[PDB]
């Protein structure tokens, strides 16, 4: 078997590999996740380069782990499909020896863990990707939003965005986001969403990707006409 | 799982004061057919130590290579191979005993019962037996197949506990031996007449004897005996 | 130069330059003393500490009731060495029934060393180890070098600055080997032999380690209070 | 040891970039271009063969377009070599899943295997990965007909019409500009031809230099067929379209 | 584990499963569910070997539902039977094969059309318009072939269903405690709670 | 076909006290209806003030001994020089019985030493690992005869206070040294009169918080 | 062996003998066959004692290890389930257990589990597991109330095993009772058989076929 | 390149001193031992105020006994903290006792050197193991990737470790008690934190022979903040 240590220490002190990795992170699409009061949304930038396209059958940005729990992310496309696979699996393996469906904690803690192990595993390289994962837990109404990131830290947020341009975006939550009154309703919660990516995808057309998650396992996609009347709105209100 | 083919029946051993003194026939028996008669199941292990094998000789045969195997090994990088750090019987045995329960517990079992018979470095006296189980014991006598059932009734009363033992002489002990041999003559079907005899002593050494007889015997009143009960012809 | 990336690697004349680096490592570590006479074997050793809030690193392991060892270089390496010595000690002992000689332990561990120095991937030990004990043929005292090779020795040092303790041990070559039947003026001996390796540091309490094996005495290590005898 | 040899082909450059799959990429970009456009009632895939020789057994080949099973189709760019293994592979999956479920795989489904193994070859193992990119027509009862691309990267993405190879971007502005929703197979037929007779590097686009293939329900009834086109046939549309 | 009963009519599949668990000499439970929710519009009703059942009903659910979360997609009846024979027909030239029986009764929402499927241990599939597992199918099989007929409604199939434990009840030797009777349809899956 | 199994007979008893726990056991070893041994021991000192017997098949139970020894050997050299509580020896030893579940050691175990309270502490086990802590325990082929007579007067089982109307029981209390040896010399003697694997020699291990001392005494040979 | 547990309005009560037996000799009168996994948690044990035992005590930590990692104490459904998980793999290989994982937690509430050793794995109200379980089943299900008070519950318990005590002849020794609340589990107390069944006998009344 | 394994011209393995390099850059971490308890405190340091900091988990629990606080590349200790609840479990297992903090640490710092050409590199994280037992009491213990473990009477590491420790060295005395030790740590991380130190970026624990291993609620450590800074204004 191919053995060679390709994630390795620098004199410096650092990992290069691992922070290569971030450079793809940070070369992907935006993607954002801000959670309300009772609710959480996952924002994603698609780039308009791609017209032609088939919007039916093109791999969606944002993927359900399990029915209450959805992943987000940012870097290598092919990267993050091996990723959502595990968790998928370990979704299902968790429900079948704990007979309860996983927590937003637990399930990041471990697509964290797949992307550490790869970090001093012989012979493979880090994951290029870094994810958003988004949901309720059983029988909770309290909203959960994690990142990861390729080295394999997470952490939680009460918004986050990854991706090329999140710098500036992120500038734009941190004044725009008060954490003693968050977004009441997801009406606020999305708007707030499609607010900050406007800072910095281009038209607000077929662009953004917009996914809410509710309690109980309630998750829908927004259509092209419901985000564009958020475009719509805040537009009118910027001329001002 | 195995089942024994060519066989050596019983081997006898007891202490003495100053050593031991262990024997065993020269046959090997094919069930009931007495087939080999020149085999040797006494394998002395350097100047101090002899091995006394009974059952299944092909087993013996692989035994032997083991300990002449463990001689050469000993000697490798050991200057003190002839005097400090030579084989002791102790260790020669506890090898074995190692081996025969390993196999046991592999179930492919060396088919046989062994004595180890010595004197160590410090002059005691070494006497114990192990089987095909792995099962471990030492006393004043020991005695394999038949010998177990004739053989220690006879060494034990000459010596029937520890305190017995100073009091026994080379003379008197190797006497003991020799009769039991004719006793398991008379009565073990797989017995031969032919057979070796060794002692091992603390001063005089390594004393290895080899193609003994059992002599005289009784056979006299035979003649005697007729019919089965009524018959007078 | 370009011959020291690995251990599988021969210089133009001849060197194996990971092993080297490997030695440098152990003239880096703190000094053990090692020596004996016909009855009894000693280790003394200078532990050596991060800080003042530190504790003191242990140099001394014990591998069998008539055997062990003191370190210096790369504790962790030790750890692996010591363990093979106490698998090899209790192996003798399981099967045969026999206390594993000091020539036998040198042995195991030059051949153990060796294969680390003959192929790639792997590294040389980065420690060397003077191993004491006491056997069917008196006492022993032997050195061991990563590079494989292990010599018995009367006495010896190694560490920083153990140049100091081997020229004062050779000097009293004749005195200590006639020390029989008296541990603590073994242990003396050894002590005033360290004390040939110190520069501006003296031997405390909780600074000094000593060992002992010999005819009717298990290998037992003294820390502590329990050395304040011998300063 | 043997670390001096190693490429090292499963890496970041500094810049979070793959090595080996940029210049996969680059190699793919000098392959002949194929076309897939994909109509409301069927699939048209066209491609251009390699500096075609008149020595060539043309109607006995297969260099671009090649079958995975009755309902789905891919056409080439790179190292044919290694689309075949690949193709052998997707072969064996569909027949797999079919074994399994009593079902015809779903394209995505066969798209998503094929793309998974190329990713692999990208983040372990230290081999290079496959020069290959292909573009899969198919049909299914779910999404209907569908067209997709992978790459060496092992990213695939769904698409209305899409090329690969040579001159990708010369050919995607024109499938950009005469293309639209409410299409037809026979009119896309022509637009993969005339989007190739312009982008090509011959001096003029011939039947010998073709292969071409379309997935309809021109069956009869409810039922999807696979045309692989024969020289002669290809010969004729090239006539019917007026190019030659 | 004993009854398990299946009927497929017209716009319904029906799943009757005995609720008894006996271990020697005693019924340690008369309340048992023997059945798993596979999909929406999906259900697996399984009998047999003590501990197999349960294991087997649960894998097999598991592997649908990462399908489901996969694809965003419910596989249809005819594609879940066909992946559960074949686990089946793996297991049964394994070293310990799974010994339990199951009947899968399921809507598909593309032919608008019920579907019963029963499968042994053995991995063999049959569709039917009723079907049963164990000794059950002795007595209700012969009862079906006379009082069934396809054009049936769901209030029908439950009445014809009272028939069949009627009969298992006046003539089997084991008291199996009732039956948990369940429904599936193009609305999905719901329990019958008076029985 | 081979039987990997045997019989060596022979049997062992555990008795606590306050401060004390001795483990006795006669000193026969046998096979069929042949005497091997006369004086073949079978409790031993395993240190840490622990004393072990594995009676029933002597190479399992000589490999199970050798196996602890060992076991105490490296809990030493992984912690510490650590003592090795009984309670602590007592749970190694069911790991290392269990670990042969489905091949079993056919020994019946008993170990003897002081609690962590300094208190008499006697364990038994079961071929396949299951231990209890109790005051009492006889094991091996005699077990039979000699458990009861224990119960009665270790235990002071049915054993009323005289003219309670069989209200009041007799009250338990621990035993001395002397009057424990004197049980354990009778039930051996009793044991060698009515079972043929046991006689020779009785050897008795006692263990207090100063060590491990030894006493033999004679059985009928026959 | 003969062990019981059984849920009513004031939580779970729990009994058990504690005799142990080789064939028809009584090995043991003292046998604690009532596992302490932790402070809300309990376990019976019936079957091979050895096999009950070591895979008991494992339980507890792999249990101890979840709420390290989790941060929060294991269910009583996800316990019963590594245990069922574990003996189901040994299928075939001849373990004998015959266990009842019992417990509270906040999500569950009170819980009873039924684990034996070919897999079974059941939710319930009511069990009896041991070679003198029916003789418990008699007395308990024909003075069983949902409404019983913790004191009655408690004395059904005892009663229940002291039944079958008397009737198993491979039953016996001691009653060792639990009571689990919402605030863990209670022990009350080791009742010998020896003094309980003539207590018993003088004040219920039971037990007339005794020569009393 | 070069070897994983390989050792430098001063005697050094490369990879072990250059993860050293890696846990300068993390977070401070200190630990004070005492007689009446150890004291474990973390800098949280979170990289962005919408991050949750109650979410920074680098205080953490491997027994009952025995606690654990990290600095360095925090997702390594993952794999370190999983190893060393199942040793203590497994321990707990196989002798019915608690493990001793000594051999828990070996045992941790066994995995340290089990990298080359086992995994691929060094950990790039040190921890700080406090407990207690029976036999040696209260104990802090520092374990490197080089394999290598001190016992301390206090302890600093990461970015302000040199700093810190210079700091301990004249405030620890063997009589401290727990409440002094307590406020030493707050007093201490708040000199060496870039940012000011409050209940939210900084974190408590401790491990007592009563009541085990703790980490202190946000509520409990703000009044410790309180009192700290009350009593150094006090002179
Ligand atoms: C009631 C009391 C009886 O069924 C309970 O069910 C109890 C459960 C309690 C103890 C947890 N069950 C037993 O007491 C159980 C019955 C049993 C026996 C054998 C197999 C399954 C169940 N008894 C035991 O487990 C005893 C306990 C000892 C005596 C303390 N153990 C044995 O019988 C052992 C081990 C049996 C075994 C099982 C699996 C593999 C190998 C062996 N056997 C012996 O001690 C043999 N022995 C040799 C000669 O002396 C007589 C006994």
């Amino acid at each position: 078997g191919y053995d060679r240590a390709l994630s390795i220490f620098s004199p410096d002190g650092h990992i290069f590999q691992v922070e290569y990795a971030l450079e793809a992170v940070k070369r992907g699409t935006c993607a954002v996740g801000v959670k309300g009061k009772n609710c959480v949304v996952l924002g994603c930038e698609r780039r308009s380069t791609l017209k032609l396209q088939d919007t039916r059958i093109t791999p969606s940005k944002v993927s359900k782990i399990d029915s209450h729990v959805v992943l987000s992310f940012s870097g290598l496309n092919a990267d993050s499909r091996i990723l959502i696979e595990k968790a998928r699996v370990e979704a299902q393996s968790h429900r079948l020896t704990l007979e309860d469906p996983v927590t937003v904690e637990y399930l990041t803690r471990y697509v964290a863990g797949v992307q550490q192990r790869y970090t001093q595993s012989g012979g493979v390289r880090p994951f290029g990707v870094s994810t958003l994962i988004a949901g309720f837990d059983p029988r909770d109404d309290e909203p959960k939003l994690y990142q990861t990131e390729p080295s394999g830290i997470y952490s939680s947020w009460s918004a986050q965005t990854i991706g090329r341009n999140s710098k500036t975006v992120r500038e734009f939550l941190e004044k725009n986001y008060d954490r003693k009154e968050p977004p009441a309703t997801v009406e606020e919660c999305v708007k707030l969403t499609v607010r900050s990516l406007l800072e910095v995808v281009q038209t607000g057309a077929k662009n953004i990707e917009i996914t809410v998650v509710k309690p109980d396992s309630d998750i829908v996609a927004l259509s092209s006409e419901e985000i564009n009347q958020y475009v719509t709105q805040i537009e009118q209100e910027k001329q001002e | 799982t195995q089942q024994p083919i060519v066989t050596g029946t019983s081997v006898i051993s007891m202490k003495y004061d100053n050593g031991v003194i262990i024997a065993a026939d020269n046959l090997g028996s094919y069930g009931s057919l007495l087939r080999f008669n020149g085999v040797e199941r006494l394998i002395p292990v350097g100047d101090n130590t002899v091995v006394g094998i009974s059952g299944d000789i092909s087993d013996m045969q692989h035994i032997e290579r083991l300990l002449k195997d463990l001689v050469t090994e000993n000697a490798y990088d050991n200057p003190l191979a002839d005097a400090e750090e030579a084989l002791e019987p102790s260790y020669i045995f506890e090898y074995l005993a190692t081996v025969m329960y390993q196999r046991r517990s592999k179930m492919n079992p060396l088919w046989n019962a062994i004595i180890v018979a010595g004197v160590q470095s410090n002059g005691d006296q070494f006497l114990r037996y192990v089987n095909l189980l792995g099962v471990t014991y030492s006393s004043p006598t020991l005695a394999t197949g038949f010998g177990a059932h004739m053989a220690n009734p006879l060494l034990r009363k000459v010596v029937d506990r520890e305190s017995d033992i100073p009091k026994t002489t080379v003379q008197v002990a190797e006497e003991a031996i020799v009769n039991a041999m004719r006793v398991l003559y008379y009565r073990d079907a797989r017995s031969s007449r032919n057979f070796s005899l060794a002692i091992i002593d603390k001063n005089t050494g390594l004393t290895f004897k080899k193609n003994l007889q059992v002599e005289n015997m009784k056979w006299d009143f035979a003649k005697d005996i007729k019919g089965y009960g009524t018959q007078k012809i | 130069n370009n011959y020291d990336g690995d251990t599988v690697t021969f210089s133009p004349t001849g060197r194996l330059f990971q092993v080297e680096y490997a030695l440098e490592a152990i003239k880096q570590g703190s000094v053990t003393v090692g020596l004996r006479s016909n009855t009894h074997a000693v280790l003394v050793a200078l532990k050596r500490n991060a800080d003042e809030l530190s504790s003191y690193q242990k140099k001394i392991i014990k591998c069998d009731e008539h055997m062990g060892l003191s370190l210096a270089g790369l504790a962790p390496d030790a750890r692996v060495l010591s363990n093979y010595l106490r698998q090899q000690c209790n192996y003798s002992s399981l099967v045969f029934n026999r206390k594993l000689a000091v020539e036998r332990a040198g042995h195991l561990l030059c051949d153990k060393a060796q294969k680390n120095t003959q192929s790639y991937g792997g590294r040389p030990y980065g420690v060397g180890l003077l191993i004491i004990g006491y056997d069917k043929s008196g006492a022993h005292l032997l050195e061991f070098q990563p590079s494989g090779n292990v010599t018995e020795l009367y006495g010896t040092a190694i560490g920083a600055r153990s140049q100091g303790a081997k020229t004062y041990l050779e000097r009293t070559l004749d005195t200590f080997i006639k020390i029989d039947g008296n541990p603590d003026e073994l242990i003396k001996a050894g002590v005033e032999a360290i004390s040939q390796s110190l520069r501006d540091e003296s031997l405390t309490v909780d600074n000094l380690s000593i060992a002992i094996v010999g005819k009717d005495t298990p290998f037992t290590i003294y820390d502590g209070e329990a050395v304040a005898k011998y300063i | 040891g043997s670390r001096r040899y190693d490429s090292r082909t499963t890496i970041f450059s500094p810049e979070g970039r793959l090595y080996q799959v940029e210049y996969a990429l680059e190699s793919i970009s000098h392959a002949g271009t194929a076309i897939g456009i994909m109509a409301s009632d069927g699939i048209v895939l066209a491609a251009e063969r390699k500096v075609t020789s008149t020595l060539l057994e043309q109607d006995t080949s297969t260099e671009k377009l090649y079958k995975l099973n009755d309902k789905i189709a891919v056409a080439v760019a790179g190292l044919t070599a290694d689309a075949e293994i690949l193709i052998n592979t997707a072969r064996i999956h569909a027949q797999n899943y079919l074994k399994t479920y009593n079902e015809d795989i779903p394209v995505e489904i066969l798209v998503r295997r094929l793309s998974d193994i190329k990713q692999g070859y990208t983040q372990h193992g230290g081999l290079r990965p496959f020069g290959v990119s292909f573009i899969y027509a198919g049909y299914d009862d779910r999404y209907g007909y569908q067209l997709y691309t992978s790459n060496p990267s092992g990213n695939y993405t769904g698409w209305k019409a899409i090329s690969v190879g040579a001159n990708t971007s010369a050919a995607q502005t024109l499938l950009q500009m005469d293309y639209k929703d409410d299409m037809k197979v026979d009119d896309a037929i022509e637009l993969a031809l005339k989007t190739l007779s312009k982008t090509t590097d011959s001096s003029a686009l011939t039947y010998d230099r073709l292969e071409f293939a379309t997935i309809r329900k021109g069956a009869n009834d409810g039922e999807v067929y696979q045309k692989i086109f024969k020289p002669q046939e290809i010969k004729d549309i090239l006539v019917k379209t007026g190019i030659t | 584990m004993d009854i398990i009963l299946g009927i497929r009519v017209q716009d319904s599949v029906i799943l009757a499963s005995s609720k008894a668990v006996t271990r020697g000499i005693s019924v340690l439970k008369d309340s048992d569910d023997k059945t798993r929710q596979l999909s929406p519009h999906t259900l697996m009703s399984f009998a047999g070997e003590a501990g197999d059942t349960v294991q087997f009903a649960e894998y097999i659910q598991a592997n649908i539902q990462l399908y489901s979360i996969r694809e965003d997609y419910e596989l249809s009846p005819q594609a879940v039977s066909s992946f559960v024979r074949q686990e089946l027909a793996k297991s049964i030239r394994s070293r310990r094969p799974y010994q339990v029986n199951v009947l899968i009764g399921g809507y598909d929402k593309k032919k608008n059309k019920p579907e019963l499927y029963q499968i042994d241990y053995l991995g063999t599939k049959v569709e039917l318009p009723y079907g049963a597992h164990g000794y059950s199918g002795f007595y209700t099989f012969s009862l079906l072939d006379h009082h069934y007929r396809p054009d049936m409604t769901t209030e029908e199939g439950l009445d014809l269903l009272k028939l069949c434990v009627q009969e298992l009840e006046k003539r089997m030797p084991m008291d199996f405690k009732g039956v948990i009777v369940k429904i599936v349809d193009k609305d999905g899956i719901r329990q019958v709670d008076d029985f | 076909q081979f039987n990997p199994y045997g019989d060596n007979g022979g049997t062992i008893l555990g008795i606590a006290g306050e401060d004390f726990a001795v483990l006795a056991g006669d000193t026969r070893n046998i096979t069929d209806y042949s005497i091997n041994s006369r004086y073949e021991p079978k409790v031993f000192d395993c240190g840490d003030n622990i004393v072990m017997s594995a009676n029933g098949f002597a190479a399992d139970g000589d490999a199970l001994v050798k196996r602890f020894k060992n076991s105490v050997k490296w809990y030493h050299f992984d912690h510490n020089d650590k003592k090795l509580s009984i309670n602590s020896a007592a749970r190694n030893i069911q790991h290392l019985l269990y670990g042969k579940r489905f091949f079993p050691y056919y020994v019946h175990t008993i170990i003897a030493g002081l609690d962590e309270d300094g208190k008499g502490a006697v364990y038994s086990f079961d071929p396949v690992g299951s231990y209890e802590r109790e005051q009492c325990r006889a094991g091996g082929a005699a077990a039979s005869l000699i458990m009861p007579f224990l119960d009665n007067q270790v235990n002071f089982k049915n054993q009323y206070e005289p003219g309670t109307n069989g209200k009041v029981k007799k009250p338990l209390k621990y035993l001395s040294v002397e009057e424990v040896i004197k049980l354990v010399r009778d039930s051996f003697t009793s044991a060698t009169e009515r079972h043929i694997q046991v006689g020779d020699g009785l050897e008795i291990l006692i263990v207090t918080k100063d060590g491990v001392r030894k006493e033999f005494y004679e059985l009928k040979r026959d | 062996t003969t062990t019981l547990a059984f849920r009513f309005q004031g939580g779970i009560i729990v009994a058990v003998d504690s005799r142990a037996t080789a064939g028809n000799w009584v090995a043991s009168q003292t046998v604690k066959k009532v596992i302490e996994i932790n402070p809300f948690l309990l376990g019976t044990i019936a079957g091979g004692a050895a096999d009950c035992q070591f895979w008991e005590t494992w339980l507890g930590s792999q249990c101890r290890l979840h709420e390290l990692r989790e941060k929060e104490r294991i269910s009583v459904a996800a316990a019963s389930k590594i245990l069922s998980n574990l003996v189901y793999q040994y299928k075939g290989a001849g373990l004998s257990m015959g266990t009842m994982i019992c417990g509270y937690t906040r999500k569950e509430g009170p819980t009873i589990y039924y684990v034996d050793s070919d897999g079974t794995r059941l939710k319930g109200d009511i069990f009896c597991v041991g070679s003198g379980q029916t003789f418990a089943y008699g007395v308990l299900d024909s003075n069983y109330k949902w409404d019983l008070s913790v004191e009655d519950a408690l004395y059904l318990g005892k009663r229940s095993i002291l039944a079958a005590a008397h009737r198993d002849a491979y039953s016996g020794g001691s009653v060792n009772l639990y009571h689990v609340t919402e605030d863990g589990w209670i022990y009350h107390g080791n009742h010998d058989v020896g003094e309980l069944f003539w207590k018993v006998k003088e004040e219920e009344g039971s037990f007339n076929n005794v020569i009393g | 390149d070069r070897g994983v394994s390989t050792f430098s011209p001063e005697g050094r393995l490369f990879q072990v001193e250059y993860s050293l390099e890696a846990i300068k850059l993390g977070s401070t971490a200190i630990g004070i031992a005492t007689k009446e308890g150890v004291v474990l405190g973390v800098e949280k340091r979170a990289t962005s105020p919408l991050l949750e900091s109650d979410s920074i988990e680098k205080i953490v629990e491997i027994d009952r006994h025995i606690g654990c606080a990290m600095s360095g590349l925090t997702a390594d200790a993952r794999s370190m903290i999983e190893h060393a609840r199942t040793a203590a479990v497994t321990h707990n297992l196989y002798y019915d006792e608690d493990i001793n903090v000594e051999s828990l640490t070996q045992s941790v710092c066994d995995l340290a050197l089990r990298f080359g050409e086992l995994m691929s590199r060094p950990f790039g994280v040190a921890l700080l193991i406090a407990g207690h037992d029976a036999d040696d009491g209260y104990q802090l213990f520092h374990a490197e990737p080089s394999g290598t473990f001190y016992r301390y009477n206090a302890k600093a590491i990461g970015s302000g470790s040199e700093g810190a420790q210079a700091e301990l060295l004249n405030e620890w005395h063997s009589s401290l008690t727990l409440k002094e030790a307590e406020l030493l740590v707050l007093k201490i991380l708040k000199q060496v934190m870039e940012e000011k130190l409050d209940e939210n970026n900084a974190q408590l624990s401790c491990i007592t022979k009563q009541d085990g291993f703790k980490i202190y609620d946000n509520e409990k450590t703000a009044e410790l903040i309180k009192e700290l800074k009350e009593k150094e204004a006090a002179e």
